RNA sequence: AAAAUUUUAGGAAUAGUUAAUAAUAAUUUAUAAUUUUGAUUAGAUUGUUUUGUUAAUGCUAUUAGAUGGGUGUGGAAAAAUAAAAAAAA
């Protein structure tokens, strides 16, 4: 199980042990009741470890999920950020940018303060 | 000296060539191309010959 | 936390989609204006 | 480089113990040096006392040929293959060494077997490698037939002329139209060779089959109710690109 | 396609993909078993490819020699009649 | 090298790339498939007026009973066939010439033909993988190493020309009549 | 609205940022259709006009120069000495900035790229056919075999363009 | 291979051109560059059937 | 193993520790008849036909279905042994 | 990691000796004689070889 | 997964801008208005100014004229050390500068501390030194810290600083300073020019005469 | 040059050029001399900078002691000329026949 | 083309392997040459554990209100120490450290020396940027004894990751010129006694026992059970 | 890159134009070019034996699905619906 449209882990209960897995056919699949894709996979790990391949890969769900977002036309694993109307600081409300207090920052901390008073 | 050594009436001068023209002369094989055949069929693709399409 | 097309059987019942026209042309804000600009409000 | 190969192998040859330094110091660095330096220069690598030395000096000339772009010559290879109980040094890739295995004992076994040792046609020879084929098969016709109106077709058609009437021609093309194009309907003779070929085939060009005395095997015409088309799709069937078509039913019957 | 097992390097980013293509010691080892047994099927294959060009070649050869032999025949017939209607006409 | 690419049917290399032998698949029911083993590019023409670069034959899945039954019989005469037409000469020019790529399908097919070994992917569950060991390696090309000149001519006649003419074959070439 | 958008295209083309913005907070205010939400925040509210800044220099340069150029207030003067020597710094680095050819631009400005106006009369047709094919569809286009059979004459001859 | 010049003039044959003394030239200076003095022969046989 | 003899790891000798999911002896006898009489096989166009244009249907043929349940058994083994009946 | 040819001008050293003689046409009479006697002397060498 | 026929050829490798697909539709009137006003509401120009076509980062020398136009955070410096703070941020924190720091350059830093303020910005710049600029600290660095921290009367600082001072980059400690600092010895140096230890207030305990 | 004579690599003094035709002869020119004196009409500037410096080290090491590196820019700074100083008798062996035989400071 | 893998062998698309050849593909993008790289992601996700729990100060900002106690700048400039160095140390950083900037000593990587890799860099010059942990590095590079000619810059060089073993002998004042190191084999002598190769362009390690073990295991041949 | 084939009941003028050029990126020269043998504009219509029918060289069909401002990238734009397709272990 490490597709998203594909989850073979919803049907292990269908499965009564490893000699009903491996020796299950894709007619047989059928007559059970499952779906194409999750089917097609079972059998095609079943096949990898009998040819000696484990099902051992990467579980890509979380990633497709992350790249989901971006809104890719094709899928391609790639950032396409959406450009938002307005986007300027100063189109949002913002007249100026606000200017700091430098009298109000430039006074001693409370820390220097106490040191002082204590020397 | 700026003329080419293998210059000629017929002006075709061969560049980067520090070969006098004389000095050597041969169908010497090329090794910087290579051989290439027919790939688009003309008429004929497959099965029967019929015509051929010429 | 697409878009459906309209589609008119022509002739020989032959689909023809009506696409959105593109947004960069002058006939989409030639509908946008006023038809008459003395007698509507701009 | 062949002077200093030369000069290499008479150093070797004297056994001075310093054709290493020679090749080092003169050839190594500055000369385009092919394979055969190292195949001497392995001589007078064996003569090293310890042979701890003769594998590392081996190995340090096969990084040179690593790196100054000269590849290990078989006869090198061979001739430190011939010491490896000695050295231990390999001078084969993994890659190389197992796909020989393979092959030796597949050639090993197919030789000892003898029930493949018949010829296969498909795999022995080509049979035919020219664009055209070496022997007339009828086509093309370079006439119509009734219904075509398209006569020449033009490109990629053989159809040079109308096939019953056409329009007054002159010369040749007239000749060609009335005498010497090919005519495949023709039942009498079909188009001849070009000369010398075609006295040689006199007998052979009359009719088409001398038997007269055929009995038709196949299956009898339906009179009725005497269906039209018959466009059966096949599965099977690989004559039907010639099977599909209108075609004239014209026959004995 | 190549194969990204759970082994490999995890690469923490939230910004990017979760799995490295960088591959422990063992993969790359398991790896270059794999690619020697390839090696033998695909040298047989080159084997065959240059049989076959050599065996088209060659069949090139024969086949062009014959055809010439016989159209140098043809071709020296239909002078012989070309040259005898240009004396006639 | 597209802006949004097809997703659905990508490929390795621009277009149109090496040519590639497949089996093209009709688009009818299974009752009536069929397939053509043809070379194409890796790109599909489906654009243009030419699609393929040749028409090698046809192969058809479902198997048909032998019609030749009456005929002489062998061994396993009876058996269902699976007809299928190939070329020859240009399956060679092509692989060997050209050297254009080859697909699944068409490998084992061939394999069965005879033209090619059995393909790669054409692995029992029988027998794993073979493990290979520098050292044995080494041990057995020692063992059975071959001549250096018998092993140039050997692939002398494999890969440049074999016909290769006798001493007989040169002294009936040599004109022994009068020179002129 | 036709003449609000050509005037603040030409402002744009021409470089006037603070004349651009007034036009938009104008339409926006009066209510001009499409401009109801093209409001922003004036940031020349304490500049003077350039105008008013040329007639300063006319009647010190130096010291109108710090009122010339805009400060954001966490922005401080520097000795005028350096100030003109970055402000003559600017001045190049702008002018080789815009003395740059844009290529595929035929000399011509965004603005003025792809910008071919006529009157309505030359497609009244059009406009009357779409808004009959597709009354209810404004944003689809009206293309032929809407408003007639095939091998059959369109309503309008010119059709689109010429 | 060096029989692909051979190859190259025959195909040239084939085509319906005629072989230039620079082409023979050629085939045969190559297919002795690579050793193959039958196949010079055959092109100076070709040469003369020609 | 180790006429030629092959290497051990390079010809693995089928582990024995597996099991047999099917073999030769799994099949079953199926038979079928595509009847003429019936007119969706008499019928030209039809698929339920191992010939293309000789005629329509197939008398009684027999085919092999499979078994793959011997795993299902409490005890299954496999005995390899030479036929000698023939 | 090494000096390598380029096509400009070549800095490894060529590997065969090669003679900067003209060629037998552009030889005079006498050089032809020259060149004659020294091919009679090379196949000569190649019989002896062969 | 590249961009590469998805935007604009002269945006290769382009990392860490806010959003890339505002400059791909900057030509665009409107957007150049919002630019333009972008530009003037950041400030330091004089004329209406935009960006160049094919750049997505502020030009060179506009963000070196804005770096050196903006106003330092800390007004009215009341310390000497204040005053060599802004001019270390003028010479050094430049924009693109290249030119590093100095143990000298940290030492004169140090020598000017008399306030606790004074000394939290000394370490703050000793830090941006060690880390931000990796500059090898000198013999006496320590010694030169241990005098500011005892200037102000700071000794936490100074212990936490023996405790890990590897870390911190004093690669060299004097043993007397780290019995001092310990608490081993209540000395922790001895001025040869005056024949005097310190602290003074052991002075008059240990070395009574002169 | 440690191994073979080459004509005019090694002049007696600096090459005399009139001032017009300086410019158009002088690049590509390259010859050796006894002692560190330099020609004049053109600005010394030493490269003291480890970067460039680093890649001279292979020719102090192997061949001759490098001693001083300068670049001379002419007044039209349009020819530029570069000073390699060389400390030290030659590393490797000279033939007596070679053209650095010649040299006081490189035989020794 | 200059370097194919098993020749030209096109039985799959697999069997050309990952890349063609090892020079560029196209020549408009140089940056697509093969060599090897590092796991840069890993190498640079610095461990933030150690920057949590202690306050920090912007470099721009030097107001008095922002500022802290001298002991939590102490605490943050330990803890900023750390941090810059969680993943391992940069090349940079060892040579902030070393007399005479490391100049003439050898750097190498984590992997450069396990297995048959025996590669390192002896340093000729460092140039540091205003950042010090980043620059640029040139320094000649040796691989199983042999040694470039000229000084190359140094790949990945501000990716951590980088050892040093510093030699009183080999450091290189300033004012000199870094020597390249000689050639094992070319330069000085060969000798088995101070350098030995610990692979030949032929030579291939012999399989692992756990490797081979693990193989057949996945393979399964070996009978593994739970 | 060329040649032939090219629609309309109520038939007429067309034009960033033709050629030459030491002229890339034409400040020049000419008695220029298109067209009643049917041009240009406007209407209809995806061009080159594939359909139907007949005794028929007649009549009647047909998605060969093909092209300047959206990025100057790429060997080549065709690059923002799909269209049965295996894409580097
Ligand atoms: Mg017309």
């Amino acid at each position: 199980d490490i597709h998203r449209l594909r989850p073979t882990s919803d049907f292990k209960a269908s499965f009564k042990d490893w000699n009903d897995l491996f020796t299950c056919d894709k007619r047989q699949l059928r007559v059970r009741g499952i779906p194409r894709m999750t089917r097609d996979a079972i059998r095609t790990a079943v096949q990898a470890f009998q040819n000696g391949n484990p099902p051992e890969r990467f579980d890509t769900k979380e990633e497709w999920l992350y790249y989901k977002q971006f809104k890719t036309v094709d899928y391609s694993y790639r950032v396409i950020p959406e450009l938002p109307e307005k986007y300027r600081p100063h189109q949002s409300g913002i007249d100026q940018a606000p200017l700091p207090d430098y009298r109000e920052i430039n006074k001693m901390p409370q820390w220097a303060e106490c040191e002082e008073r204590r020397q | 000296d700026e003329r080419p050594r293998d210059w000629t009436v017929d002006e075709i001068t061969a560049e980067d060539v520090k070969r006098s023209p004389y000095k050597e002369m041969e169908m010497q094989p090329l090794q910087n191309l290579a051989p290439r055949y027919e790939a688009r069929p003309k008429g004929y693709f497959g099965r029967t010959y019929y015509s051929g399409m010429k | 936390a697409p878009k459906r097309v309209d589609c008119l059987r022509i002739h020989r019942n032959r689909p023809l989609l009506l696409h959105p026209m593109k947004d960069n042309n002058k006939l989409l804000e030639l509908s946008k204006l006023p038809a008459r600009p003395e007698f509507d409000s701009w | 480089a062949d002077m200093h190969l030369q000069v290499v192998e008479t150093m070797v040859g004297c056994g001075t113990m310093k054709a290493n330094d020679y090749f080092v110091r003169n050839v190594l660095r500055q000369f385009s040096w092919d394979s055969r330096f190292l195949e001497a220069l392995y001589v007078e690598y064996r003569r090293q006392d310890d042979v701890d030395m003769w594998a590392e000096l081996t190995k340090r000339a096969l990084v040179w040929t690593a790196r100054y772009n000269a590849p290990a010559s078989e006869r090198l290879r061979r001739l430190i293959e011939d010491d490896y109980d000695t050295i231990r040094v390999q001078t084969r890739t993994f890659r190389e060494l197992a796909v020989f295995q393979f092959r030796d004992v597949e050639e090993r076994r197919h030789s000892r077997d003898v029930v493949n040792e018949l010829p296969n046609p498909w795999y022995d020879y080509v049979a035919h490698a020219l664009p055209f084929p070496d022997r007339d098969a009828g086509y093309p016709d370079e006439y119509g037939d009734l219904g075509q109106w398209r006569a020449p077709g033009g490109p990629g058609s053989p159809v040079r002329g109308p096939g019953y009437y056409a329009p007054p021609m002159e010369g040749e093309h007239q000749r060609g139209y009335t005498a010497e194009w090919r005519d495949l309907r023709n039942p009498m003779r079909p188009p001849e060779f070009p000369t010398p070929w075609e006295r040689k085939y006199r007998q052979y060009a009359r009719g088409q089959h001398p038997s007269y005395d055929m009995v038709y095997a196949g299956p009898m015409p339906e009179i009725f109710p005497m269906r039209r088309d018959f466009r059966k799709p096949t599965r099977w069937d690989f004559h039907d690109i010639e099977k599909q078509g209108k075609y004239r039913t014209s026959g004995p019957y | 396609r190549q194969i990204r097992p759970y082994y490999n390097l995890p690469s923490k980013s939230e910004h990017g993909r979760k799995m490295t293509g960088f591959l422990t010691p063992y993969r790359h080892w398991m790896w270059k078993q794999n690619e020697l047994w390839r090696n033998v099927h695909e040298a047989q294959f080159e084997h065959l490819r240059r049989v076959y060009k050599r065996q088209w070649l060659e069949s090139f050869r024969v086949n062009a020699d014959e055809y010439i032999y016989k159209y140098n025949i043809t071709k020296a017939a239909q002078l012989a009649q070309w040259e005898c209607e240009m004396k006639e006409q | 090298a597209r802006a949004v690419i097809k997703r659905r049917s990508p490929q390795l290399w621009g277009a149109p790339g090496a040519p590639i032998i497949r089996m093209r698949g009709h688009h009818v029911v299974w009752k009536f498939q069929s397939y053509d083993l043809v070379v194409e590019h890796t790109h599909k023409r489906r654009n243009s007026d030419i699609r393929l670069l040749h028409y090698l034959g046809k192969h058809c899945p479902h198997p048909q009973k032998s019609l030749w039954s009456p005929d002489t019989p062998v061994a396993q005469d009876r058996h269902l066939f699976m007809l299928t037409t190939v070329d020859i000469d240009a399956f060679k020019y092509w692989f060997g010439v050209k050297r254009c790529r080859l697909s699944m399908k068409p490998w084992a097919l061939l394999a069965k033909a005879g033209l090619l070994p059995p393909s790669l992917t054409q692995n029992s569950k029988i027998m794993p993988k073979p493990l290979f060991d520098k050292e044995s390696l080494m041990r057995y090309y020692l063992a059975n190493r071959k001549d250096e000149d018998v092993m140039a001519r050997e692939k002398y006649l494999n890969y440049e020309n074999s016909m290769v003419k006798t001493e007989e074959e040169r002294a009936a070439e040599r004109p022994v009549a009068p020179y002129l | 609205p036709t003449m609000v958008k050509f005037y603040h295209d030409c402002l744009v083309r021409n470089n006037r940022p603070r004349e651009a913005s007034s036009l938009m907070r104008l339409a926006a205010e009066r209510g001009v259709h499409g401009y109801e939400d093209k409001w922003e925040a004036d940031v020349y509210k304490g500049r003077p006009l350039d105008s008013e800044v040329m007639n300063e220099s006319e009647g010190q340069a130096s010291s109108l120069a710090f009122a010339s150029l805009m400060l954001r207030g966490d922005q401080r003067p520097l000795p005028e000495n350096l100030q003109a020597l970055l402000e003559e710094e600017t001045t190049r680095n702008i002018e080789a900035e815009r003395s740059v050819p844009v290529p595929f631009s035929a000399g011509l400005h965004a603005t003025e790229i792809n910008s071919v106006f006529r009157p309505r009369v030359y497609r009244q047709l059009w406009y009357k056919w779409q808004h009959i094919a597709n009354r209810y569809r404004p944003t689809a286009a009206l293309k032929r075999r809407q408003l007639a059979p095939r091998d059959s004459p369109t309503g309008i001859p010119g059709f689109y363009r010429i | 291979i060096p029989q692909e010049a051979l190859h190259w003039l025959l195909r040239m044959i084939v085509d319906n051109f005629n072989p230039q003394h620079v082409h023979y030239i050629a085939a045969m200076k190559t297919l002795q560059s690579a050793g193959e003095l039958d196949m010079a022969r055959d092109v100076w046989k070709i040469m003369e059937r020609q | 193993r180790r006429p030629v003899r092959y290497d051990p790891l390079l010809v693995p000798r089928t582990p024995s520790h597996w099991s047999v999911g099917v073999d030769a002896t799994d099949v079953r006898r199926r038979w079928q008849i595509w009847s003429p009489r019936d007119p969706s096989i008499f019928h030209e166009t039809s698929t339920r036909k191992f010939q293309d244009h000789l005629y329509e249907g197939e008398p009684l043929f027999m085919q092999l279905r499979q078994c793959p349940w011997r795993t299902q058994a409490k005890v299954s083994e496999r005995w390899e042994m030479d036929e000698v009946a023939i | 990691w090494r000096l390598q040819n380029n096509g400009r001008a070549l800095a490894l050293g060529p590997p065969v000796t090669i003679e900067d003689e003209m060629q037998s046409r552009f030889f005079s009479n006498d050089q032809f004689l020259v060149h004659s006697v020294k091919e009679v002397l090379r196949i000569v060498l190649q019989e002896h070889k062969r | 997964a590249s961009l590469r026929y998805r935007r604009p050829y002269w945006m290769m490798f382009l990392k860490g801008v806010d959003n890339w697909k505002i400059y791909t539709v900057i030509q665009q009137p409107d957007h150049q208005r919002t630019e333009m006003l972008y530009q003037a509401w950041l400030g330091g120009l004089d004329r209406p100014y935009t960006r160049p076509k094919c750049m997505a980062n502020q030009p060179l020398w506009l963000s070196k004229k804005r770096h050196m136009l903006r106003k330092e955070r800390l007004d009215g410096p009341e310390t000497p050390l204040e005053k060599y703070v802004l001019e270390w941020h003028k010479k050094f924190h430049s924009f693109q500068g290249t030119e590093r720091p100095t143990p000298d350059d940290l030492h004169t830093a140090l020598d000017l501390v008399e306030r606790p303020l004074d000394l939290s910005y000394a370490l703050q710049l000793l830090g941006q030194c060690r880390n931000l600029n990796n500059i090898r600290f000198a013999k006496e660095t320590f010694l030169v810290f241990l005098e500011a921290c005892l200037r102000v009367g700071r000794r936490d600082c100074a212990e936490y600083a023996l405790e890990h001072a590897e870390p911190l980059g004093f690669w060299f400690i004097d043993e007397d300073h780290r019995r001092y600092l310990q608490g081993e010895q209540t000395w922790y140096k001895l001025s040869p020019l005056d024949n005097l230890y310190y602290p003074v207030e052991e002075n008059a305990k240990l070395n009574e005469g002169r | 040059a440690a191994s073979s004579p080459v004509p005019h690599i090694i002049g007696s003094k600096h090459i005399d050029v009139p001032r017009e035709h300086r410019l158009r002869l002088l690049p590509g020119m390259l010859y050796l001399l006894d002692g560190d004196t330099l020609p004049g009409e053109f600005t010394i500037n030493r490269v003291l900078d480890p970067t460039a410096l680093q890649y001279y080290g292979r020719l102090s090491s192997q061949i001759v002691t490098v001693e001083a590196v300068r670049m001379l820019v002419p007044d039209d700074l349009r020819l530029l000329c570069n000073c390699i100083t060389f400390k030290g008798p030659l590393h490797l062996p000279v033939a007596p026949y070679a053209s650095l035989a010649s040299l006081r400071g490189a035989s020794q | 083309r200059a370097d194919p893998l098993n020749g030209g062998s096109s039985m799959t698309l697999g069997s050309k392997g990952s890349k063609l050849s090892p020079e560029p593909h196209r020549r408009r993008m140089p940056w697509t040459a093969a060599k090897e790289y590092v796991p840069g992601v890993v190498l640079n996700a610095r461990d933030k554990m150690v920057l949590d729990g202690v306050q920090l100060l912007d470099i721009e900002s030097i107001d008095r209100a922002s500022q802290l106690d001298p002991l939590e700048v102490l605490r943050a400039v330990v803890a900023t120490r750390e941090y810059n160095i969680s993943t391992g140390k940069n090349i940079f950083q060892l040579a902030s450290q070393a007399t005479y900037n490391g100049r003439g000593q050898r750097f190498y990587r984590k992997e450069w020396q396990e297995g048959t890799y025996d590669k390192y860099v002896t340093l000729s010059a460092i140039d540091f940027d205003r950042d010090g942990n980043k620059g640029t590095a040139y320094g000649y590079i040796t691989f199983h004894g042999e040694t470039t000619t000229r000084p190359v810059q140094v790949d990945f060089a501000d990716v951590p990751g980088w050892y040093m073993d510093f030699v009183e002998e080999r450091a290189v004042p300033f004012t000199g010129i870094v020597p390249p190191p000689p050639s094992i084999g070319t330069d000085v002598p060969v000798d088995p006694h101070s350098y030995r190769l610990k692979a030949y362009p032929y030579y291939d390690a012999p399989n692992p026992p756990e490797f081979v073990e693990r193989l057949l295991k996945d393979r399964g041949v070996l009978p593994d059970t739970p």
